[PDB]
């Protein structure tokens, strides 16, 4: 072990995550999608316990949409991340915890701001410029120490984006399938589908 | 907690308070629905009543369930409210479990379902 | 812990040691294990303190509300209501007690209820970790119906063993007589005793 | 395993029951637990059989040589004290446990030896997961001044104990008897009360039954 | 991961009328994984024949022993050993190991080149002697070996009925057992000739 | 266990052995490793025997009640998240199953889905599960194209569970061959590994670590 | 800490004929090495013309025995005294043993009967439910020495034709209830021999279009 | 989670041709302490039941009032309380199965093994075993502990299967019991010379004998017993 | 096990019960726990039987090299032996040794040598599972320069208060008087003892 | 777990494996030899416990090599893998036993006949037509029993593995980094030292 990784540019919020699904000695997937879309403009990825991943993705999707309708309003990046730390927080003491970390990218329209948290499983969040869960972060923290701007544009933002996937091919031990990468702006989500020969 | 019951058969063999019920959607205000060909069309009327009201706040009679799915209603308004709630619970819920936003026979047999509950 | 009750001629003697320990650090070298849970009904506890003053308390609240309802509860009645609280908890409770008291038309009477929860109603018991070394003692010098002085003399003798060589076990010799008479306090200090 | 000795007038009996087990399994229905130390001095085990042969071997190899180097007829007090010393040294280890008897210049012997090295002397004695039910018969049996033949009647009623109620314990009884008098007699299968009974059917299978699939003569010499 | 089950292998072993007969499965693993469908599991020094199951390496080795051994003794003595000889060389090299065994359940068959009498033999992995006249059974699938045997053998077999008999035990029993199988080798053995057939069986 | 399914130009081939082990006992030879869930869908068990028998029969009828109730047969997707979520109700209490959900319907087209008890749920196109998933996988992924034909694709996948049987100690048996279409399983036998094997090396020319 | 489990030994067999079944058992009851019965019955009538066992730790077998008569009897208040079918049966007894997945029954269980079409039928369980019809089945102490002679003696397996070269196989023929009692008989008497649990008594209960017959006969009781 | 703490060793049986036989010892074990010595350890019910119980002591008494009150309790509303509706060895031995199954499914055992003698209303003997894990089975002859290591063997000998049973007499079974009870004196460290005896019997009904002790010992034989091998004198 | 020594006027006797248990069970009903050493060297074992027959052998074979260069050894000489072996070898052994013997000079004596390894002289000692219950009675029953009869009787009612109570002891009771005389063999019954 | 393959066809053997060192959470190498050359006519692959593997590798080309000058003669490839063998057999008894798996291919000359030995640390040795160590084996023994053929030329001996990589490229949790080939024949031993972006 699953790469979960995020940055977070001057107009948007980018994810991306390994597609690899291993179980034992077996890679039984090679395109998994670790994300749900919570909201239009909100977009969340996830690592962790094989089961838990999702039923914990899906069931904050669920509330999430629940809120848009009865309100008819998207929450704030803001507001969805306190709610998912919460869950998490209430999970860690509870009779079988949720082994699930989580980034949190999105666009938030009252303040015209891309925003990007990271929250493990035990409820820790922070708002970050650039994170990652797992062993990823040992190698991509340092890179974008070293390469990050905070003015960068999206297009920046992707090579930067490049750069960190390629260190993590060189170095890492596991065949993680290359990633899935996710922006997230002011005109919502939307997937590059060209990055494993970009 | 208290669990006596309020809701009998009468003699001729009505419920009495499920007819009553039906007294109060007949004084709230009134609504209407049609279907057109590749569309369909909700009205309601807002009394007269009062008429110093703040219109983008009050709410509105026409509700979305999800977002293929409307509901309005004529009644206790308060009432509708625990109806709408329950609606859009059941509709995240169809779609977490079933992997499909609910079909509007769905959803109305699930309100229906709830309304009957609440006779017995 | 040494502790034993003895029944003769005109009732029933219970005697003790007073030292408490935990490890060789003497806690209490004065504590009184002579314990009353109704008038002329007393015992003598071991294991764990807690838990055997917890139990006391409890059965001295049952006689209690048995005695403003049906009356002076017998002996047995006593020993019934340990046993049901030893028994009933056995899986969290270190409680051996030794039961003793007496009535008009029962006399004297002794019964044992060591760790399991059983009950065993005797002619004279014997119970803590320094009892382990009178066994042979007590056995060839109890005589049933023996006078009160005899009887004294006897757990007398008795408990300066046991104190002698368990290091558990020591400090004053308490005891309760039982008897129509009435309820006397009796002690015992080192300076006679180990002359013996 | 079911092992007895008894002592009688003249002489020492031993007996053994001939079930070996491995686990709940019986791999040999007809083993010989009565080993021989000298003509004389002979041997039950019970424990590890492994390691109840070779201490049996070991010994029964060394005291033919303190034999031959003392022109002397072995003596069952030097059989138990070398038994006792190899198994002591061992701590446990050497999983044997024995019942020893003999007939020597001195007289007849009856000793039992355990894993750990100690050692026991009487008059009647069983070892092995049978010996409870052995030793229920013994205690209600044995007399002193036994002639010979009660002992080898005891000897084996309390075998046959073992047999049908230890199941470690079966098939047949296997006695030998010691006499001051004379030599050790070796009484192999003295009772077989555990005959298989004839099987319902022949599971003969016509020839062809088997399909080969390539066949060639193997070569033996050179 | 018990030492005696890494590897998997049976080896049974049958005397009849003045022959012998031993015979093995081919199977090597290494627990699921099954790694090859040649090995076999009888050797012979001279007229005496050695089957050997449990950890392979041991397999392996002791067959080395033994062929060293039994060539030494050739040399000494003039003469082939012979199997009840052979049976107290395998006791007493195995007991040698007491208390760092070799993990091997073997089995010798062969028949007396003086006295011409059928002998078989079985051994536990410190030397412990089985001696039994009508079969000898050893492996992974012992237990159904054991009830194969039982059930199937009787006394006095011709040659060309016992190898019918041990191969019927061997190929039944190997198919109740997952780390059994994957081919058998049948020999019989008669003073005179020894005739060696591969048996056609399930490959799972 | 051995079970695989994939997705093909004509729908979908599900291969299992029959194959029951306790340790290294061999228990049946002719376990039924495939579930008849209804006319359209097929369920393949894995793991353990009682836990995977008792949830997909199960199974069965909670996908049974959706049809009475609903008056339409339930989705891939849906059969495969009942079991999914009972499943993930019970994690960590030690039930021990890897199940393929494979089937049609008008809406989705032809569909695997893989689900375990870890609560593991993935769509895919080829899966193999069990012990002797690795040697199903060898076979399968080296000869596997989208457009074998039907005879072609039935072949493979029976000679994928072949290839399991024969070098996994706890797959064997037999096979158990399925065709799922538009109309819509159809079963292609029950092949003992006896007959087959040989069979298969005389007309393929292959297994050559084999004597014999 | 206190095992709620033990291990009462017994083993029972079971053989599906055209229209007859039959399930046996030997009748002896052990605990370690020591035999608490040589005749307790371990095969049982549970009326509806099924017949069950349950081996293993027999104090689970009892209780699921009592609890499945027991379906039976309100099988009949809640369905008009239908009869319960064999097949039907089988799937209860499932539920009864997956019920306490999380606290099994430590047995091994078997059913025979006759099926709709009055064929002979037999299913076996695992301790938690597993279950499959099978034309024979041993189960308990001596099912890894009895299982693969059934094979090869029930479903002719590994047999071939001979001459045929190995390719024409012994063809499956259905046996009588002679032949069949003769296997089962054989089957014990191996089994008797090679395992110590296994002893004592044999009960065979047989199953036809009359009803439930019993037979018994000695085994050895070593 | 339980340990017994106070026990009592074992409990030996049989049938007779008329009924049966049932002894324990007198003695309550605290390890190897030999504690408590008036220890009754068979408990009648009615006149044709007696239960013999050993394991520990606190469930032994427990087990007591159990069958006081069964006692009790079929006495109510029941006119027949003393003929065609009295307790039944079968029906005490069901009980306490059900009893003993259930505490062993709870994790929390009553940590005994029982035996139940007696003769059903048709003549007909009754024994049976129960212990702490809800086992159960019958035999001519039936012991727990170190009884049925020892105990079995004899009885055995005398009564060895069903057909055996016309054949003996309460003459012959006794002594068997007597002399059964002497072997376990001898060679279980947990016993007492003291025990007790019942015998239950289609027509002379329930004979409870109190305070009998082991005789005609042997251990003459000790005084030539010196040393542990070479040791002459 | 119950073994003790006790000094008197004419020399010292050892006493010992006859009971070897493996668990519950009893293995040797009839065993011989004094053992010789020496003419007047005798001692008592407890702990393993492996352990206390291997040292014991030993004791006696440096007893005898000693008599065959030096004369007696004196008792104190044979304890000396003994101790060597069981402090140096304490971490692999358990031994509990009561040494006694008659010397002229010296008159009796007794060792006790407990599972240390260390030694002490004493006028008399118990040891060995049963002696717990019996240290209360012998230290309230115990004379210096008693008689023989009076040192037979204070062993018989001492080992069978100890054979009453411990399960670990039992069978007949044997003793071994050493004075000047001489060496003389004494066993008493169970129909004898348990009445005392 | 390092990839050791060998297959061996009708007029050579051929053996590949794998680039990668890893410790813990990086790839320190890509480009590793796990082969040890021991006359030349034998080669010899390995894999297992990071010290002991070249440890082993090289004590026993240094005694293959001392035969060698010794006899001025080849050893035969059997003769060299009994040697082996016997190494690892002693050792696996030892106070701390070599973990190290091989693969022997030789040609031997004498016969004309390549030859392939797989012994594991145990002393476990077997002649096979293909073979491997550790997991890898989980998936080409049954790739190989479907494809090999006994009579291939070298040519096909080489597709068949590009196959074998292949699966495992596709199949296996870890980034093995590509495999390195060796053809051991009549003439020697060679590498075919671009396999990977062949
Ligand atoms: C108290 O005794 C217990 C308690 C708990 C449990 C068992 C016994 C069980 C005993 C038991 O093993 N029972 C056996 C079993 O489940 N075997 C497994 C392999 C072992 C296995 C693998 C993974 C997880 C559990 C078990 C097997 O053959 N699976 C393939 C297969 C798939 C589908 C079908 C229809 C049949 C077979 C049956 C065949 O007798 C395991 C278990 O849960
Ligand atoms: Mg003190
Ligand atoms: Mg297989
Ligand atoms: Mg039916
Ligand atoms: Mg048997």
């Amino acid at each position: 072990m699953d790469i979960i990784l995020g940055i977070r540019v001057q107009d948007s919020v980018i994810l991306a995550s390994s597609k690899a699904v291993t179980r034992g000695i077996s890679v039984l997937k090679d395109s998994d999608d670790k994300t749900r879309q919570l909201s239009p403009h909100t977009l969340m990825s996830f690592a962790g316990e094989a089961g838990d991943t999702v039923q914990f993705a899906e069931y904050i999707q669920a509330n999430i949409q629940l809120y848009s309708i009865r309100e008819d309003y998207e929450l704030s990046p803001q507001a969805v991340s306190s709610f998912v730390r919460q869950e998490l927080a209430k999970s860690i003491r509870s009779r079988r915890p949720y082994q699930v970390n989580v980034l949190i990218g999105g666009y938030d329209k009252k303040k015209n701001k891309p925003e990007l948290y990271q929250i493990d499983y035990l409820g820790t969040k922070v708002e970050l410029p650039y994170g990652a869960h797992g062993y990823s972060g040992f190698y991509t923290f340092s890179l974008l120490d070293h390469h990050y701007r905070p003015d960068m544009t999206t297009e920046e933002g992707l090579d930067l984006l490049k750069l960190c996937v390629q260190e993590l091919e060189k170095r890492m031990p596991m065949d993680f399938k290359g990633v899935i990468v996710k922006i997230v702006d002011k005109d919502g989500i939307r997937q590059v589908d060209d990055f494993q020969a970009q | 907690g208290y669990d006596r019951a309020l809701s009998i058969f009468s003699p001729d063999g009505h419920i009495f308070q499920v007819e009553y019920a039906l007294e109060a959607v007949k004084r709230g205000t009134c609504a209407v629905g049609v279907k057109g060909k590749n569309c369909v069309v909700l009205g309601c009327e807002r009394r007269s009543t009062l008429k110093l009201q703040d219109t983008r706040i009050t709410p509105s009679k026409v509700s979305k369930i999800d977002s293929h799915v409307v509901l309005s209603f004529s009644g206790l308004n308060a009432d509708s409210r625990i109806l709408i709630e329950k609606a859009r619970v059941e509709a995240q819920s169809h779609r977490l479990t079933l992997e499909d936003p609910v079909t509007v026979e769905y959803l109305t047999r699930y309100v229906a379902g709830v309304q009957q509950r609440y006779t017995q | 812990t040494s502790i034993m009750a003895v029944t003769f001629k005109d009732g029933v003697i219970l005697g003790a040691d007073s030292r408490t320990t935990t490890g060789a650090y003497i806690a209490n070298r004065v504590t009184d294990k002579l314990t009353r849970v109704h008038d002329k009904i007393w015992c003598c506890r071991s294991g764990s303190a807690a838990d055997t003053q917890a139990i006391a308390d409890i059965v001295q609240y049952h006689l209690e509300l048995y005695t403003s309802q049906y009356g002076t509860p017998s002996t047995e009645t006593a020993a019934s209501v340990f046993k049901e609280l030893c028994y009933e908890n056995k899986d969290n409770l270190t409680a051996g007690i030794i039961v003793a008291g007496y009535d008009d038309k029962n006399k004297g009477e002794v019964y044992t209820i060591p760790l399991g929860g059983s009950v065993h109603k005797l002619p004279y018991a014997i119970a803590g970790s320094g009892s382990t070394f009178i066994y042979g003692y007590c056995d060839k010098n109890f005589r049933e119906n023996m006078s009160k002085e005899e009887t004294v003399d006897f757990i007398k003798h008795s408990l300066s063993q046991a104190i002698k060589w368990d290091g558990s076990s020591g400090g004053v010799i308490r005891m309760v007589v039982l008897t129509a008479a009435g309820v006397e306090r009796l002690i015992f200090y080192p300076d006679e005793y180990e002359q013996l | 395993t079911t092992i007895v000795g008894v002592k009688f007038n003249n002489g020492v009996v031993i007996a053994a029951d001939t079930r070996s087990t491995q686990g709940p399994i019986v791999a040999d229905k007809n083993c010989a637990k009565l080993h021989r130390i000298s003509p004389k001095i002979w041997c039950a085990g019970a424990g590890t059989a492994a390691d109840t042969e070779a201490v049996t071997q070991l010994i029964g190899s060394n005291i033919e040589l303190h034999s031959l180097y003392t022109s002397r007829e072995p003596r069952v007090v030097s059989a138990l004290q070398m038994l006792k010393q190899h198994l002591f040294k061992y701590q446990g280890h050497i999983g044997a446990y024995l019942i020893v008897a003999g007939v020597d210049p001195t007289g007849s012997h009856l000793f039992s030896i355990h894993a750990h090295g100690s050692t026991d002397v009487g008059y009647y004695l069983s070892l092995g997961s049978g010996s409870l039910a052995a030793m229920a018969v013994l205690e209600s049996h044995w007399k002193q001044d036994l002639t010979k033949e009660e002992a080898i009647k005891l000897a084996s009623d309390a075998i046959q104990a073992g047999i049908w109620n230890d199941l470690g314990s079966g098939s047949n009884v296997d006695v030998c008897v010691m006499e001051i008098g004379k030599d050790a007699e070796y009484l192999r299968n003295y009772l077989t009360p555990n005959v298989r009974e004839e099987k319902q059917k022949s599971y003969k299978f016509p020839r062809g039954t088997t399909a080969v699939l390539k066949e060639s003569i193997v070569n033996i010499c050179d | 991961s018990d030492p005696s089950s890494i590897n998997g292998g049976i080896v049974v072993a049958m005397t009849g009328k003045d022959c012998v007969a031993i015979a093995c499965d081919l199977r090597l693993g290494s627990q699921s994984l099954g790694v090859s469908n040649k090995f076999e599991k009888i050797f012979h020094y001279g007229h005496v024949f050695l089957g050997i199951t449990g950890l392979a390496t041991d397999v392996t080795t002791l067959n080395e022993m033994f062929r060293y051994k039994t060539n030494l003794y050739k040399l000494k003595e003039e003469r082939a050993i012979e199997p009840e000889t052979f049976t107290q060389l395998v006791s007493s090299s195995l007991y040698e190991r007491r208390f760092g065994p070799y993990f091997v359940g073997p089995v010798v068959a062969g028949i007396n080149s003086k006295s011409g009498k059928p002998f078989i033999a079985g051994f536990d992995l410190i030397g412990c002697i089985d001696e039994a006249k009508d079969f000898i059974v050893s492996g992974t699938a012992s237990d159904q070996l054991f009830g194969m045997c039982e059930s199937l053998y009787e006394p006095n077999l011709e040659p060309e009925d016992l190898f019918e008999t041990i191969s019927q035990a061997l190929l039944n029993a190997a198919d109740r057992d997952a780390l059994s199988g994957w081919g058998a080798v049948v020999y019989i053995i008669k003073k005179d000739e020894v005739v060696k057939r591969y048996l056609k069986m399930r490959q799972d | 266990t051995t079970t695989l399914a994939f997705r093909f130009q004509g729908g979908i081939i599900v291969a299992v052995d029959s194959r029951a082990t306790a340790g290294n006992w061999v228990a049946s030879q002719t376990v039924k490793k495939v579930i008849e869930i209804n006319p359209f869908l097929l369920g393949t068990m894995a793991g353990g025997a009682a836990d995977c028998q008792f949830w997909e029969t199960w199974l069965g009828s909670q996908c049974r009640l959706h049809e009475l109730r609903e008056k339409e047969r339930i989705s891939v997707a849906a059969a495969s998240k009942i079991l999914s979520n009972l499943v993930y109700q019970y994690k960590g209490a030690g039930l021990s199953m890897g199940t393929m959900i494979c089937g049609y319907t008008r809406k989705e087209g032809p569909t695997i889905y893989y689900v375990d008890s870890d609560g593991t749920r993935l769509k895919g196109d080829i899966f193999c599960v069990g012990s002797g998933q690795t040697f199903a996988y060898g076979v399968l992924d080296s000869n596997y194209k989208w457009d074998l034909s039907v005879e072609d694709a039935l072949y493979l996948g029976k000679r994928s569970i072949l290839a399991a049987a024969h070098r996994d100690a706890y797959s064997g048996g037999s096979v158990n061959l399925y065709h799922v279409t538009e109309d819509g399983w159809i079963y292609h036998g029950n092949h003992d590994v006896g007959e087959l094997f040989w069979k298969v090396k005389e007309e393929e020319g292959s297994f050559n670590n084999v004597i014999g | 800490q206190f095992n709620p489990y033990g291990d009462n030994g017994g083993t029972i067999l079971g053989i599906a004929g055209e229209d007859f079944a039959v399930l046996a058992g030997d009748t002896r009851n052990i605990t370690d090495y020591s035999i608490n019965s040589r005749y307790e019955p371990k095969v049982f009538d549970c009326g509806d013309n099924i017949v069950m066992s349950a081996n293993g730790f027999a104090a689970d077998g009892d209780a699921l025995v009592k609890r499945f008569k027991n379906s039976v009897k309100w099988y009949h208040f809640d369905h008009n005294d239908k009869k319960l079918s064999i097949n039907s049966a089988a799937r209860n007894i499932q539920h009864l043993l997956y019920g306490k997945r999380f606290f099994p029954y430590y047995v091994h269980t078997i059913i025979a009967g006759l099926d709709e079409d009055g064929k002979g039928a037999v299913y076996s369980f695992d301790p938690v439910g597993s279950y499959e019809r099978e034309q024979c089945r041993a189960g308990g102490a001596a099912a890894s020495l009895i299982m693969p002679f059934l094979d090869n003696q029930v479903n002719f397996k590994n047999q071939y034709e001979p001459g045929t070269n190995g390719k024409v196989k012994k063809p499956l023929k259905y046996l009588s209830v002679e032949e069949v009692i003769k296997l089962v008989r054989d089957s014990f008497t191996s089994a008797t021999e090679r395992h110590i649990q296994v002893g004592d008594g044999l009960e065979i209960l047989i199953v036809t279009k009359d009803g439930v017959r019993k037979e018994f006969y000695e085994l050895k009781r070593d | 989670t339980q340990q017994p703490i106070v026990t009592g060793t074992s409990v030996i049986s049989m049938k007779y041709d008329n009924g049966v036989i049932i002894a324990a010892d007198n003695l309550g074990s605290y390890g190897s302490l030999l504690r408590f010595n008036g220890v009754e350890r068979l408990i009648p019910v009615g006149d044709n039941t007696v239960v013999g119980i050993s394991g520990d002591i606190s469930d032994m008494q427990h087990i007591e009032r159990l069958l006081k009150d069964l006692v009790t309790e079929n006495a109510y509303d029941n006119p027949l309380a003393d003929a065609e509706e009295a307790l039944e060895p079968s029906y005490i031995f069901e009980y306490l199965a059900t009893v003993m199954y259930q505490r062993r499914s709870k994790m929390n055992p009553l940590w005994n093994a029982i035996i139940v003698a007696g003769v059903q209303s048709n003549g007909d003997q009754f024994l049976r075993y129960v212990n702490l894990l809800g086992v159960t089975y019958s035999s001519p002859t039936l012991a727990t502990g170190f009884g049925a290591h020892m105990a079995n063997p004899l009885l055995r000998k005398v009564v060895d299967r069903e057909s055996d049973i016309p054949k003996t007499t309460v003459q012959v079974a006794e002594e068997a019991i007597v002399n059964a009870m002497r072997v376990l004196y001898y060679r279980d460290a947990r016993s007492s010379r003291n025990f007790s005896l019942a015998i239950i019997d289609k027509n002379t009904g329930l004979t409870f004998k109190k305070n009998l002790q082991v005789e005609n010992m042997k251990w003459d034989f000790a005084k030539d017993i010196k040393g542990y091998g070479t040791q002459k004198i």
